[PDB]
């Protein structure tokens, strides 16, 4: 399970906000899933110990 | 979209020039941040534009 | 004299409407 990542962690979450921007605007114009999901699994409460997990979750939205 | 620790220094400055000066550091390093996040999906938004339309029309096609 | 209130990541900006959101329980016995 490779997870390389930069010791810089300060500009690499900002495509994390741009990749959630882009999946709720899906959501909200493509209703496929309920939006509790996004509720309470929110970037902002620093709970994603595993972005990667993340980011496959919102992919596998597409 | 300062993170937590940036309010905090804000915070800590008394005389208010200095919080005023500081804030506007923040403003301008946020805009930076956010013009640089910008610029850069543009350039691979236009990076996927560079595949022809034959795309699109086969898309349309199908 | 009250316990301080766990945050829990939810930031509240200088008049700021913010909604705090905290799964214990603990904290609704001293609300």
């Amino acid at each position: 399970v490779v997870h390389e990542d930069f010791q810089v962690t300060e500009e690499v979450k900002a495509l994390t906000a741009e990749i959630v921007k882009t999946i709720r605007d899906i959501i909200a114009l493509n209703p496929l899933y309920r939006e509790s999901v996004l509720q309470m699994m929110q970037a902002g409460q620093r709970v994603v110990d595993n972005p990667i997990y993340l980011s496959d979750m919102g992919a596998a939205l597409t | 979209g300062a993170e937590s620790h940036e309010l905090q220094d804000v915070l800590e400055e008394t005389n208010i020039p200095k919080r005023l000066y500081k804030a506007l550091s923040l403003l301008k390093k946020e805009f930076e941040l956010s013009k640089l996040q910008q610029r850069l999906g543009r350039e691979v938004e236009e990076k996927i534009k560079q595949t022809h339309r034959k795309e699109l029309l086969q898309e349309q096609l199908k | 004299h009250l316990p301080l209130i766990a945050i829990t990541r939810n930031p509240v900006f200088p008049r700021f409407i913010k909604i705090i959101e905290v799964k214990n329980k603990k904290l609704v016995e001293l609300l």
